[PDB]
């Protein structure tokens, strides 16, 4: 059986820029040569960026297989790590019938006896006699079923945890920010997209508690904020309020497939809703049933007035328009209804999720109307300063040099090669760069107003509507979306008013 | 085996590879990892060793140093170095000695005579309880039960200027060894560099066995 | 032994305006004559502003030492206060070996027997036979060690709790807001900066629980919000999520020096991280190890393009540029590493805190670039309205009258005396007035955009980075900082565009 490989079914160019171990001497992705990795990428993305220790040589403890000395020293050097490890199922893997049962199957799969899982097992590289940061590939050596079900996130595409480090550094405005001296301004980015090679991200480090991985709080350090208020929308919903006040009577020791709805959980968790796969079957990843995925990709069931009618502009990389009523998504919706039907009527659940669809249709319509206003100003040459007197699209030189029509299609790449990126890019997926980085008069004021409309307030109302939080739905969502439309119209009228004066002054 | 007086190239390398990261490149207890380490690694340049068979203020014998290297120091990152060979541990003894001028001018005092450990009884334990709590008031630094939470505990300091709050010894992991002879040795020799003095003068040989028996009684 | 004095080593002019008891008839600080105190300052700052009761005379109960009548009446008048007090260690000070031990030492220090600590002990002024709000000076009469360690906050300077009421009323825009009728708009200010004379601020009133003082929630009523999101950044970090879900197994009955890292706390608290002093020694104040203190003072390790290159402009009061790599701050960083090393490797901890430094260097650089844009508009006379046709700096008449070159230096005071404050003040520490008060066209729109950049979004990303919360670091921090830079550039281009028309109209 092939050893666990996180980069299975990936081309050699992709593994050369994402898996092959550079030090901190280089970046990652197609623009790896345009920036250098942040220091903590040793720990966030070990395969690509980890470097060996430099202070105390650990080789002699590995070379003579002195597992005991790892504990004797770190018992006093880092007592917290040992206290976690001594309390984990890795130290006591045969202490309960459940633990003894899962351990027995693992012993057969690895051909070894496992009375304990030691620091040596996770950290000691035997061939090179060096200390190692264990990626998911090491964990998959024993937990092969969980590794493969995690690997199945590739089947639905981005966004997901498997390809999390890809999305971080593949966008061109990451390297551009590092070019201008703001590499470490993206500190939270590398820390939040680190769930690609680290399996300690939900069930945290050295306790590795399935109980902790199953409670909703394990996801809330990452899933919060203006572009995905998942923690706030769930936590403040009736589902979350009941969980927070009845958590003592929730049995988190039971795996999800054994959880009796109503008796073990009164209200569902993030893991119960999202790790459900279909037809009473659960899976060790939360992304299989996504439909409106992030709330950014426009649905194909709408007729747009802006250039969204031509999205995704022949770009092979980014996702095409989502068909909400496709056979695949209707089945996905039915899988959701199987979850909700355990505590609600099908009618009440289907009526609610149909309202989620209606909110998203009108929200994407509202965003399209705002994008039409911004693009008409561009077409009328009222953008000030114009594309000629402002910085180009972020990393336009690297896009031309590193990408091709194989990535972006002929019309999109031809414009970059011909105009060297001296044109505006507005709207879903690739127009969001201004959310992250401000270059010389690029973006303008009105472009980031629209950006906040479709990437902040549409997404907050989306997550509030989907997670049954009425305040997040309206007051973090629709109402701020209407307010940016107010600012966009006033700015459009302001730019036309100024131009109407610059003409009658000639 | 035989511990050399001469410094060797092997002794330099063993110290470099296995001791310098903590104790420093020149034995000043100022390796990089010493900034975040507690207890701090020993500064060998002062010639002050906690664990000896020699009286208070004296240098350690070459055997005292070799013993601490082999056994390690519990309640600290000082692991046993039984992983190293007999000769390797012996070749670094002069390297540690070369860090302090005191080793070149003075000779280590003669080792004390342990004698025969007295038989612990209900009588000897209560005589040690009286010394511990009334005659010498050890609960000042160590507390009534030896938990290290006495009134004067938090304010104690090294001769190197570092806080040395007496660790809870009710676990039985004494830094110099958990033997009744080891604990008796500490009370007979004192811990050089720390506010823990020698009681060889305040107490007789028998009274320090009484005290040792009561200290062992506080273990769980 | 001198009686406890919160104002030790303070000049007579400072005690005359901060300690001497005016009623509610006056203010406090150098501008005490320019405003009057809010009503609740009787309770927030008792020494300066408390006044005796006026309804029910309490003198007869004090004059005949009727401690029993205090309880008999307030048992029914204010049952909550008695219920707290009956449950506190002050009512039962010899109920546990720990309480009995600390009580015995206090009995020796005060020469009295303490079978209970009564309302009489904390509230009854014996000389004047009146009821008193006990300041920290009364508490220090028994808890002298804690009072002195709290008094040691003076060694690092502002910000801190000891000088909290100073910072509140010493700034000129406090009295100016009161001049214009917005005194009580600063209701939260007096309430949050009340931790200078009130020791019930972490361990709350009449229960005075050390258990409550040690849990993180005791600090979160004050340490939250846009200029210091400490509660959100910690609470939503893995440190806080693990604490909130494992709090039942945290032993808050143990003092911090007895807390075993890993076994008693799995993750640290605000008190564990901040009340650690050095080398395994703890202290009863959280401010001793601050380096980047608030995130506002510019570091000296940067070359600035705006007037930050001349900060602090010869002003004696405000703090000078922080040397991140000074001998003092490197030692402070090492004390932090001693905390983190208890549950992390030195490398992982040092790598992370070095990333905190890198984030702050690039964030202060980003703020300096924005300040250059604003100041160039001022130098080019494009600020509309100009300093001549708008209100002066807040309380410019009081600054000239009450301050001198001893406070602000000759060049800064000379400009105030000559120009009567009719000039802009932009950037760190003294330019933040527009954050608090809006005068007649002062500040302008772009000045408060920059103010939100360096006083809101830089600080939120700072606290998110320092407290290991990736969302607060990027989405509350860097990304909004870039967005204000977008607004600042568009406004600068807007003001230059308008001026380019007002010239070709002559
Ligand atoms: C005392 C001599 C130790 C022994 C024996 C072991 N470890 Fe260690 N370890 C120790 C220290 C003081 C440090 C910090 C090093 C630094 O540069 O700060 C470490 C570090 C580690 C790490 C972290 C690696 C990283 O990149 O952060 C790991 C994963 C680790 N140690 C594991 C480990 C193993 C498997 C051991 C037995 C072979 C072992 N350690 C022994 C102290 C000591
Ligand atoms: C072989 C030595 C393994 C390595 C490599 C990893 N794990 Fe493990 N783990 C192993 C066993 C035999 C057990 C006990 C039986 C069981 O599977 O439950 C475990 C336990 C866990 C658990 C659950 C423990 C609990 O809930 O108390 C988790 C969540 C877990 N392991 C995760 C995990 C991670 C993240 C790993 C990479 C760092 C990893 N395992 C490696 C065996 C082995
Ligand atoms: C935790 C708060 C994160 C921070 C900090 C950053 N990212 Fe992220 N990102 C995060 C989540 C949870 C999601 C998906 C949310 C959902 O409901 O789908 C995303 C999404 C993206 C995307 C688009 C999705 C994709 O194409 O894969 C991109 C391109 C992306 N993130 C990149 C990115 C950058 C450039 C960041 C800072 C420089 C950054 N992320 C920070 C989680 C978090
Ligand atoms: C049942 C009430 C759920 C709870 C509990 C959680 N989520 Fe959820 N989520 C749910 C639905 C029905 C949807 C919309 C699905 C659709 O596309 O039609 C979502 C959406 C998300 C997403 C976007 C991915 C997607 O499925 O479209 C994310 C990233 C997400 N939710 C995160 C999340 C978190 C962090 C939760 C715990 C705080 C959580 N969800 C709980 C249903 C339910
Ligand atoms: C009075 C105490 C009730 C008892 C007895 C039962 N239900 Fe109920 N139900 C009640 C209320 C106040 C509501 C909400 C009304 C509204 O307009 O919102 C409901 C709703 C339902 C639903 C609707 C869908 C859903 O919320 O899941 C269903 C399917 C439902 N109730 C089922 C149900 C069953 C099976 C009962 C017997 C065990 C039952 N209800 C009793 C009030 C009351
Ligand atoms: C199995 C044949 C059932 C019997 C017997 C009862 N109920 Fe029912 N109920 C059942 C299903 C499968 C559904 C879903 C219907 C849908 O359109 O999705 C329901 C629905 C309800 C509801 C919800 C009504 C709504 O508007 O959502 C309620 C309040 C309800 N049922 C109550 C109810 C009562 C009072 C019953 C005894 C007379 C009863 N149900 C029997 C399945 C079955
Ligand atoms: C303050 C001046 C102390 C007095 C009084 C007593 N002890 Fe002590 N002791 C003190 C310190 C600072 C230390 C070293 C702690 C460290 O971390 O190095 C000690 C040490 C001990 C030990 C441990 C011996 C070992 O090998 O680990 C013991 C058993 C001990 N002390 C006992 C003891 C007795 C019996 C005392 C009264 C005669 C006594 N101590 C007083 C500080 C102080
Ligand atoms: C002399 C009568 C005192 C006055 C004046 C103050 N305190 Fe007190 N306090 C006193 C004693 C004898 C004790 C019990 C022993 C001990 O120190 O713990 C206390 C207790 C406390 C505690 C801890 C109680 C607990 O955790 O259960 C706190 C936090 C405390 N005291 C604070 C405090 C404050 C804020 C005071 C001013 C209002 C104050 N003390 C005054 C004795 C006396
Ligand atoms: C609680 C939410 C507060 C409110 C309301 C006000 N202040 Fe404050 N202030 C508070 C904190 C916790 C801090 C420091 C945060 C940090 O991480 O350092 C501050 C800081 C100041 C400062 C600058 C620091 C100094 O020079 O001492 C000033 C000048 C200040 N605060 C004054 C002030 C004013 C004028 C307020 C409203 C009118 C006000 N504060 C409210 C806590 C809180
Ligand atoms: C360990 C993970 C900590 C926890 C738990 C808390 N804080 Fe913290 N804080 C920590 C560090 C390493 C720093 C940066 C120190 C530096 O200057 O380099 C901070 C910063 C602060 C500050 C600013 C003062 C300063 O030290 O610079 C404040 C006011 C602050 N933190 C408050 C705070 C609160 C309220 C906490 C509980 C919710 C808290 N901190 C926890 C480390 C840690
Ligand atoms: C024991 C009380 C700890 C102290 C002291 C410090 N940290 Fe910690 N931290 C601790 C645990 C048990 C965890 C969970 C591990 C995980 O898988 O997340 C953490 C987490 C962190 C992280 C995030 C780790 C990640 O993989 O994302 C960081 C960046 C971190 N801690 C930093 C940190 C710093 C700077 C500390 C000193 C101020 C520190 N930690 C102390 C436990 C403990
Ligand atoms: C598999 C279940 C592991 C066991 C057994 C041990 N560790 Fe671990 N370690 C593991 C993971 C998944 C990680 C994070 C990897 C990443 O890239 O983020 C770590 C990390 C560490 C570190 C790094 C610094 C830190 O986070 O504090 C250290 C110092 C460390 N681990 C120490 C350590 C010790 C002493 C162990 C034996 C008790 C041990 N680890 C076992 C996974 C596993
Ligand atoms: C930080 C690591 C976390 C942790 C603790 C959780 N999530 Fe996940 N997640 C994270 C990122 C950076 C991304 C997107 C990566 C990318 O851009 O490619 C995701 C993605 C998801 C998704 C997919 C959303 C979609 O399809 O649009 C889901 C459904 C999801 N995350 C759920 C989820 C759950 C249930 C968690 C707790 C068990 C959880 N996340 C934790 C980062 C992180
Ligand atoms: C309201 C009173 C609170 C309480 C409950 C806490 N803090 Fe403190 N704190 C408060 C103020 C108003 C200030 C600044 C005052 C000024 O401007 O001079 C502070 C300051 C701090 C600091 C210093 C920050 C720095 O150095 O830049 C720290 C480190 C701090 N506070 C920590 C802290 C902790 C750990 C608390 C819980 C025990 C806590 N604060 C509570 C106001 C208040």
């Amino acid at each position: 059986i092939p050893p666990p490989d996180l980069y299975k079914d990936t081309p050699a160019w992709y593994q050369a820029v994402y898996k092959d171990n550079v030090g901190l001497s280089e970046g990652s992705g197609p623009f790896t040569k345009y920036f250098k990795a942040q220091m903590l990428d040793m720990y966030w993305q070990p395969n690509r960026h980890y470097e060996p220790m430099e202070n105390l040589d650990h080789s002699i403890f590995i070379e003579q297989e002195r597992r005991d000395l790892c504990v004797i020293c770190h018992e006093e050097a880092t007592p917290g790590i040992v206290a976690d490890w001594r309390s984990s199922g890795h130290k006591h893997p045969k202490s309960t019938p459940y633990l003894s049962s899962k351990t027995a199957q693992i012993e057969k799969n690895v051909g070894r006896v496992l009375d304990e899982v030691h620091c040596f097992d996770c950290h000691a590289d035997t061939e090179k006699n060096q200390i190692r940061m264990p990626t998911g590939e090491v964990c998959g050596g024993c937990h092969r079923q969980q590794f493969d079900e995690f690997l199945r996130e590739r089947e639905v595409g981005r966004p997901n945890h498997l390809q999390s480090w890809e999305a971080n550094t593949i966008v061109p405005w990451y390297a551009e920010a590092a070019r201008r001296g703001y590499l470490y301004g993206q500190h939270g980015c590398d820390m939040c997209h680190s769930g690609a090679e680290k399996c300690d991200v939900c069930h945290t480090r050295h306790k590795f508690s399935a109980v902790e991985g199953r409670q909703p709080e394990a996801c809330m350090t990452c899933h919060m904020g203006p572009d995905h208020p998942d923690a706030e929308s769930y936590g403040e919903s009736k589902h979350g309020k009941i969980y927070e006040k009845e958590e003592e009577h929730y049995d988190f020791t039971k795996p999800l497939v054994e959880v009796r709805p109503g008796e073990d959980y009164r209200t569902p968790t993030c893991q119960y809703c999202h790790m459900y796969e279909k037809h009473g079957r659960f899976i060790h990843n939360p992304v299989m049933k996504g439909i409106w995925r992030m709330g950014t990709v426009p649905p194909s069931n709408l007729e747009y007035t802006s250039s969204l009618k031509d999205y995704p502009y022949g770009i092979k990389i980014i996702a095409d328009k989502i068909d909400i009523y496709s056979e695949e998504n209707v089945a996905k919706r039915s899988y959701w209804l199987e979850v909700c039907a355990k505590c609600h009527s099908d009618r009440f659940a289907d009526t609610y999720l149909k309202s989620l669809d209606q909110f998203m249709f009108q929200a994407h319509t509202l965003a399209d109307q705002a994008q039409k206003i911004v693009e008409d100003l561009i077409a009328d040459g009222l953008l000030y300063p114009d594309a000629a007197n402002r910085d180009p699209y972020p990393l336009s030189d690297g896009i031309v040099k590193e990408l091709s029509a194989d990535f972006l299609g002929e019309p999109v790449y031809n414009a970059f090669k011909t105009l060297q990126g001296k044109f505006p890019v507005v709207g879903p997926i690739l127009g969001v760069y201004g959310m992250f980085l401000q270059m010389q008069d690029n973006p303008s004021d009105i472009e980031n107003m629209y950006n906040r409309l479709w990437f902040w307030y549409k997404l907050q109302g989306y997550k509030g509507t989907a997670h049954a939080q009425q305040d997040v739905s309206w007051w973090w969502g629709q109402a701020p979306m209407m307010m940016e439309m107010t600012r966009i119209q006033a700015e459009a009228a302001r730019l036309r008013r100024l131009a109407g004066i610059e003409k009658t002054i000639s | 085996i035989e511990i050399p007086k001469e410094v060797t190239e092997e002794g330099k390398n063993v110290y470099k590879k296995y001791c310098a990261p903590c104790h420093g490149e020149e034995g000043g207890g100022d390796g990089l990892l010493s900034r975040s380490m507690l207890p701090k690694p020993r500064n060998f340049t002062l010639g002050a060793y906690k664990f000896r068979t020699t009286p208070s203020g004296s240098l350690p014998t070459d055997e005292d140093i070799y013993r601490t290297i082999s056994y390690g120091v519990p309640n600290s990152t000082m692991i046993p170095w039984d992983i190293l060979t007999e000769e390797q541990r012996a070749s670094v003894v002069p390297v540690l000695k070369s860090f302090s001028e005191a080793f070149e001018y003075r000779e280590p005092e003669p080792s004390v005579d342990v004698g025969l450990p007295l038989r612990p009884t209900e009588r000897t334990i209560l005589a040690g309880k009286k010394i511990y709590e009334e005659k010498l008031e050890c609960w000042k630094c160590h507390g009534v039960e030896g938990r290290g939470d006495g009134p004067s505990a938090s304010e104690q300091e090294d001769d190197f200027g570092f806080p040395i709050k007496p660790f809870d010894f009710t676990t039985g992991k004494f830094k110099g060894g958990n033997s009744p002879t080891d604990v008796y040795l500490r009370f007979t020799t004192g811990l050089n560099g720390t506010p823990m003095p020698s009681f060889a003068k305040e107490l007789s040989d028998d009274e320090r066995w009484y005290l040792t028996h009561y200290v062992m009684s506080l273990v769980q």
